[PDB]
């Protein structure tokens, strides 16, 4: 149970200890409760910070990208990747960069839909689609195109899906070669120090191919494919100040200097909002 | 019926999941298994056997048993280098088609100790010392070979015993290495030179040579299963 | 010490003052086939001693420029002797073997051949769309050269060394039972090979199913004077040699 | 091997039942009810003991 | 467990023990480990073998063929087939050909999508498609035409499937008449070694033929169908060293002779790569 | 188990027993194994007759019949009837006639797809379909229109199925009036014996009426349904010689006569074949 | 209701598949089984009883 | 009521459960192994035993 | 094989529920945890800590 | 018949549950945690023992 303290009863105090009274130059923050200045009833708090926890703060499907690819291409040229990142929105990267290192599982689930577009190849009377994604880790063969050998998948796994039906989904363990993700990593990748600096650095995920495996019918069609993360089984370190100015580059933390807060008219105001 | 919920990844082909399915052959009776001898149960028996190593690939001998031979002869000088190629069994053209490295191109990470055996495929009358070294990064790669017995090394006597194993230990700041070449993971040089001279009697052929195996230790692994980039195909197979 | 070495098959002995050691296959020493594992119901021959010995084949010349050699097994045997003689007249048969190459030089010689058996050895043409005809791939008691460049032929042998006529890198050919003769170190090398097959028997004529290759890694070498003429002899003897089906003779 | 747990349920005034499917841990669902709390880490990291009611500096 | 070894510390030696030399002519692989050629610190290693089994190197879906059929067809000859073979692409059978022999179980499953072809026959309201696989083994009768009586199956398995559900899978035992499957084979057909030479002598597998069930409606449509092959249960014997050279032929081994590795610039460059 | 017989070891032998003669006069099949005419091992077989039951070997879905019915018909007389019986096909039909007497369950499936027909009535979009498959037993009201009464099936069964879902299937159990079912009758219905001879005076099992639930749209359409039989629990009695000659009706056995087997060169060719 | 998720096969005819499915004729009585003689329960008892062979199947 | 019964698996180096859901003997799955054999019908009908090393004829 | 119904809800993507999923990496090897300081369970923790509050937050 | 066996994990700081269905043992899943390793065949398929310490050839 994460059920937060009772209050005490507490009188009338008269005496030499000073428990409001400290000194914040220690880095400590105090510990004094309502019961040290005033005089407290009995209340039995039966609150709980079930919610708060880092599991259940991280644990929502998120999406974190979504690509467009076509059924007619040229020549084609018609699939979609994904270069594997946490970085390209700004809702899901900046919870998960409130910490400096985390290790989780991950929950992916995929969001298919298509477009017809606009043409004159009436009329026009297409099977259900069948799409497939294939995961390439770093430094296996690329998909170069649309019907490329490398969508055999021998030993790159892969989903397929046909529309219509539940939005397809798979686990992915914990797979860095670190004891832990990090958001924030504070140096290059080269020992000199020319090259990358930052976190980009660590950035060696792998990508993503989405393809169509009908052939492509006469009616022009455009489908988006949109990711979703979950982070699973978490495990955080090392607490940071949330972001204050918003992001620019995914590869790196450039920022816009911006205020502290909103302002206000004088220091007496109460008009706060 | 029992009411169930229909959840996300239904109806789904993921090429690695594991269920059942019925058999096309209900009752199929199939032949008795027979004990053949080579049983493999793990690939990493397999990168734990020897393989020469081709570490003269250069332009010309790449297409000729002599990419396998790394020529040794009598010097004038003192101190030179033999040869020198970077720690990348995944990602170096000079390992990265043996037995070990064929096996790290279907993975994306690898860990643990390599040993390099060296044979000294010359005369019994010739003699020589060699300075067999390692160099963890950060610096670069040596260049002289007083530079180079600062870093891990073994020098290597030949005579009776033909052989001699370089252990490249695991000294890495991660627990895995990515199998493909990247700054962050950068594994250091291997580098051979004359710890002396060849010395070798009248009427004895000065030039030599020597060859070089690369296998894993009993502390190597391999994760995270990816399709090869050394096999291609355009079209179907008639 | 434990470089001598005798091997007694039979009524013949080969010794060997200066080897390395024995490589015994995976491990397994050649049987005979059990009754569990046994399909072909009438009852074997074994002549365990005719048959169960030495044969020596040809020797072949090593050279300065030779990239190396190659027997099919038992195609090589198939006309050696009893042992022979019994492949001819039963439709299946079952053998594990010892092979000894020996090769001797003066200590002033250098050079390293790589002595390998390599089990289902299956070759390709130097033709892609044709198939290797019946001589190419196995002489029999002599040996098929291997080439320094590639072949030509309808029905060659595509003997290229570099890939060991089947494709793959000669280099990595030390997965299979392998040893090294190295003329610094030993002028023998010897290897014990079980039966290796997906049947428990097979027809001795139309499938081998394991060939012995000879390949130089470092070539001969020596200083003028000094003798020019190193031959490679090889020495190979059927254990536990059984068989099954006996009819008129052939092939 | 099946797991009763005691559900989320309303204070002052109830079990669920779970089966894992697959051979990965990871494949499980999610540790909703992983309550941890040790906020000492961050608020009072100083070497003394540093009493309450005592001045913080004599 | 498939768990490597810890490493065992190691301080200064002086003796007579030689554990780095050895003598590489004896086809021993030296078992020299890291704490026989330096001082070694004690490490306890929890890194484990798991996933390089023979089981999870090769518990992979892959794809090994597809082929098209059509609904209109002359006259017809609107259905496809497929003699059955693991040598068509170079994947899998590059992952297959690392071992001598195998056995195993498969799971069969198989992907079909259908396409819209050019044509004026507006317009064009298709109810949903039925298809029918149908596997023949080798003796049993063959299709001639769509709509033979072959299709009946009444022995020879069959799998129904409609368009817009999950794709169909079935397994198959070990079924060869060997103790293993072969990958290789050194000799002939015929005992006069008159004929067919190599791997093509021992492949009698069977054919799958596929159609439409449905009557062919006015609109020209093309089906596509993928079969996925999984080895499961896997037992192999007599590892090989990997195919360097690239594949021609489905029925043989013949190559174009290729370089060992790729080449550098000289004995010590360090650009590698 | 039905494991096959291990073979015993045998070595030479002189005497006056004499497995190798024997009458074949007397109708018995002669029991001698190779262990008796010949110096045998010992094989420990481990071979099963597991899959020669009369169970495997009969329960094997198999279409017996398909017709098909449209859905604008006159006036109408769109809808499909069948009167069931086992010997409108050929193989199913040989596979049953191999006994006399046989009792089973059946396991029914239904095969239902339907098909556009050429017209100009564009442009067509249709609602999905659904069909009604009506069992009617011998002496029930019978429908004579796509809309009669009698699909009402108050105590007929029917089944109900919308196209794009699984094909429906249900267990019928053993119907027969008899002990067993006959493939084979050698009388005549009527005492007198004029009338019907042969197997179809026990055929009496029913009909099967098929329509479309929908009411008709625009577009034309056809359906065809297949039926798929599937004994089960099988029992079957007094074997028989396996049908030489090609079925010609589906009532009687009469045949055109056949040679025994396919002729060859002379009486010692061995290119057979 | 029980969470679940569809996998590969779903909807799939597969003509050599051991499943339950409902009867048509639910409650049926059937008819009391008999002693027949001649009752086979494997086809490889078919295959051990002689058959003339025909030796000389030359062309007339 | 749940049948555990032993999987078709192969000799020389495993089980299933079954259920039934409805109330009809029809409606199980097949007995796919049922093994019995009794050949001795259709093979040696005859009156007498007739061993086989002795004339079958005197 | 088992009766079954669905009932509303299926295959429905709820972006915060708990339900097992296939790994698309079987068997693989996570590296072994490390102790890290500064282990957060729960953001009340980081509540729980002092931070400058601006007061004086005026137009400049 | 249930049999529950230990998922994967991870180490230095968790069952499943499983039935078959079919009657033939090939239609089961694949045994993903059969971890067994005798490398000795292929690294030292030598006769005699051959020490590690010891010289290899006298
Ligand atoms: C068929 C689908 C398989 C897809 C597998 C995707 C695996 C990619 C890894 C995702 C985790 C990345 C988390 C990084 C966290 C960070 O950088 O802060
Ligand atoms: C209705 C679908 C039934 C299909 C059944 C297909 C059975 C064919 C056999 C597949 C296994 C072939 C493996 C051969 C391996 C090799 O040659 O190396
Ligand atoms: C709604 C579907 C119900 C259909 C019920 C069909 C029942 C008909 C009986 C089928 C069994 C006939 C077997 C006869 C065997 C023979 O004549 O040899
Ligand atoms: C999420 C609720 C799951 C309900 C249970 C359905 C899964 C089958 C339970 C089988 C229980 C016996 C297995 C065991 O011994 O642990
Ligand atoms: C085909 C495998 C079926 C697996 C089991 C699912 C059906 C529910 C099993 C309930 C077991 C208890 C019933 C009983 O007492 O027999
Ligand atoms: C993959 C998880 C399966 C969960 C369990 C569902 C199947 C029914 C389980 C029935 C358990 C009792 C059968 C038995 O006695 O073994």
């Amino acid at each position: 149970i994460a059920r937060v303290a009772d209050t005490i009863g507490s009188g009338p105090v008269n005496s030499e200890s000073i428990p409001a009274l400290t000194a914040a130059e220690t880095g400590h923050t105090s510990q004094v409760v309502p019961a040290d200045t005033m005089q407290t009833r009995h209340v039995k708090n039966y609150h709980s910070r079930s919610e708060s926890t880092v599991e259940n703060f991280l644990c929502r499907s998120a999406c974190v990208f979504y690509t467009t690819y076509r059924n007619h291409g040229t020549d084609g040229d018609n699939f979609g990747y994904w270069v594997i990142s946490t970085r390209q929105v700004a809702q899901l990267r900046r919870k998960l960069e409130m910490f400096t290192y985390a290790r989780f599982d991950l929950e992916l689930t995929f969001v298919i839909t298509s477009t017809q577009e606009q043409s004159t190849i009436q009329g026009q009377d297409s099977p259900v689609l069948t799409h497939q994604i294939m995961y390439v880790p770093p430094g296996g063969p690329v998909p170069t195109k649309v019907n490329s050998y490398s969508w055999q998948t021998s030993t790159n796994p892969s989903v397929f899906w046909t529309e219509g039906s539940a939005p397809p989904r798979m686990s992915i363990p914990f797979i860095s070669i670190g004891n832990a993700y990090s958001m924030f990593y504070d140096g290059w990748a080269k020992f000199d120090k020319q090259g990358t600096y930052g976190i980009n650095t660590l950035n060696n995920m792998g990508t993503l191919y989405m393809r169509h495996v009908n052939d492509g019918s006469p009616g022009p069609i455009v489908s988006t494919v949109r990711i979703y993360f979950k982070p699973k089984h978490v495990k955080t370190w090392v607490p940071r100040p949330p972001r204050l100015c918003q992001y620019q580059k995914a590869g790196n933390v450039n920022f816009e200097p911006t205020g502290v807060t909103e302002s206000r008219t004088d220091i007496t105001t109460m008009q706060t909002t | 019926g029992l009411p169930t919920m229909l959840t996300p990844g239904s109806n789904q082909f993921l090429t690695s999941d594991d269920f059942q399915s019925p058999s096309a052959m209900p009752q199929f009776d199939v032949t008795p298994e027979m004990d053949i001898p080579g049983q493999v149960n793990n690939l990493m028996e397999i990168a734990e056997v020897d393989s020469v190593v081709p570490v003269n690939n250069t332009e010309g001998k790449v297409l000729s048993i002599e990419s396998y031979q790394i020529p040794v002869q009598s010097n004038s000088t003192n101190g030179s280098q033999v040869f020198g190629f970077p720690l990348m069994p995944g990602a170096s053209s000079v390992l990265n088609r043996t037995l070990l490295g064929e096996i790290l191109n279907y993975y994306t990470h690898w860990s643990g100790s390599i040993k390099l055996t060296f044979m000294f495929c010359g005369s019994a009358m010739a003699t020589g010392k060699f300075l067999l070294a390692y160099s963890p990064p950060g610096a670069g790669a040596p260049t002289t070979r007083k530079e180079a017995m600062l870093g891990t090394h073994v020098i290597w006597d030949v005579g009776l015993q033909s052989s001699c194993v370089l252990c490249i230990p695991w000294i890495s700041q991660t627990h895995y290495r990515y199998v493909v070449v990247d700054e962050y993971t950068a594994g250091g040089y291997i580098t051979c030179w004359y710890q002396t001279n060849i010395v070798v009697p009248a009427d004895t052929q000065s030039d030599c040579k020597i060859l070089c195996f690369v296998s894993a230790c009993n502390d190597f692994s391999v994760r995270m299963l990816k399709d090869t980039p050394f096999i291609k195909q355009d079209n179907f197979y008639q | 010490s434990d470089r001598v070495r005798s091997i007694t098959l039979g009524n013949s002995t080969i010794t060997t003052q200066e080897c390395a050691n024995v490589v015994v296959g995976y491990g397994v020493w050649p049987t005979y086939l059990n009754d569990d594992e046994a399909t072909a119901e009438d009852q074997p021959t074994q002549p365990d001693v005719a048959t169960c010995r030495f044969y020596t084949l040809e020797s072949v010349m090593w050279q300065q420029s030779s990239p190396g050699w190659w027997w099919k097994f038992p195609d090589a045997l198939s006309n050696m002797g009893l042992f022979g003689q019994n492949m001819q007249y039963h439709y299946l048969g079952r053998a594990g073997y010892t092979v000894h190459v020996q090769c001797n030089a003066s200590k002033f010689h250098q050079g390293c051949l790589l002595v390998v058996c390599v089990p289902e050895a299956e070759m390709g043409c130097a033709t892609l769309a044709n198939k290797p005809d019946q001589k190419s791939l196995s002489n029999g008691e002599t040996a098929n050269m291997f080439e320094s460049q590639n072949s030509t032929g309808q029905t060659a042998v595509q003997a290229n060394v570099i890939n060991a006529g089947m494709g793959v890198g000669v280099g990595n050919l030390t997965i299979f039972p392998h040893q090294w003769i190295n003329l610094r170190t030993n002028n023998s090398a010897t290897i014990v090979m079980p039966y290796i097959n997906s049947v428990p028997m097979d027809n001795m004529f139309r499938h081998n199913n394991f060939t012995l290759m000879i390949i130089p890694f470092a070539p001969l070498s020596y200083s003028t004077g000094a003798t020019t003429y190193v031959p490679i002899t090889v020495t190979v003897a059927p254990m536990c040699a059984e068989y099954n089906g006996l009819r008129l003779a052939g092939k | 091997g099946a797991q009763v747990s005691t559900q989320k349920t309303g204070a002052h005034e109830i079990h669920y039942t779970n089966v894992n499917y697959y051979k990965d841990a990871a494949s499980n669902s999610a540790n909703r009810q992983d309550f941890t709390q040790d906020p000492g880490k961050f608020t009072e990291p100083v070497k003394d003991i540093m009493i309450k009611s005592m001045p913080a500096l004599n």
